């Protein structure tokens, strides 16, 4: 959830 | 009273105000001659943000003196950005692709961490691998975290104006091409990082 990959892809396509 | 010679760029006019009158005068004098309000723009003195109450006085200011006049951003920008002119070159390589599965297949994008003094989640500036588009979105949240939405809104609006803006419902934000990138990061101050992230690995 908090990890950079995680945070990246939910910042992208939300 | 002395002259005053204030550019946004492209049109140069010139003032005439004593020493003692509020510079908004001379700000709504340049601003009504753009058809524009005096809260849609902001106005810097040696790279100083004017504000309205100050005069002439309050300042060093002398004859002939430029006063740039550009348009208005939040107040309170990143500190990660308070210099342009930091080497992009170390950056490079905290840039990171990932891949991201999406319904028409997957894409490849560019990542690049910046510290966000208000959250603890993390930030992003993200570049997509096929057209080198940069989210303008993610620029500007990462440059004014305390910006509020009606502050972005604006800004967006004028990036659509202005620059060249690729919209797209399966990808969140407004993305702009490699040069306009660059030219809100001469706004932002965010030269070395997007400077970093065009010359990034994908």
């Amino acid at each position: 959830p908090l990890d950079d990959e995680e945070a990246f892809e939910k910042q992208v396509t939300s | 009273h002395i002259n005053l010679k204030v550019s946004d760029g492209s049109s140069e006019i010139f003032f005439k105000i004593k020493k003692t009158t509020p510079l908004r005068r001379l700000m709504e004098a340049f601003a009504k001659r753009q058809g524009k309000e005096m809260d849609s723009l902001r106005f810097l003195y040696d790279g100083i943000r004017i504000e309205a109450d100050q005069t002439p006085e309050d300042l060093d200011m002398e004859d002939n003196d430029i006063i740039e006049a550009h348009r208005s951003l939040p107040a309170e920008r990143n500190p990660l950005y308070k210099d342009d002119t930091l080497d992009h070159t170390p950056l490079i390589p905290k840039c990171r692709a990932q891949v991201i599965e999406f319904p028409d297949g997957p894409a490849t994008f560019v990542r690049l961490k910046c510290t966000n003094p208000e959250s603890k989640v993390p930030h992003f500036l993200m570049r997509m691998a096929k057209d080198s588009s940069i989210s303008a979105t993610s620029m500007f949240r990462s440059a004014f975290p305390k910006a509020t939405q009606e502050e972005e809104d604006l800004e967006m609006r004028w990036i659509r104006d202005n620059l060249n803006p690729i919209e797209d419902k399966r990808v969140a934000g407004l993305w702009v091409p490699p040069a306009d990138a660059l030219a809100l990061a001469k706004d932002y101050s965010m030269t070395p990082f997007i400077n970093a992230l065009l010359e990034a690995s994908s």
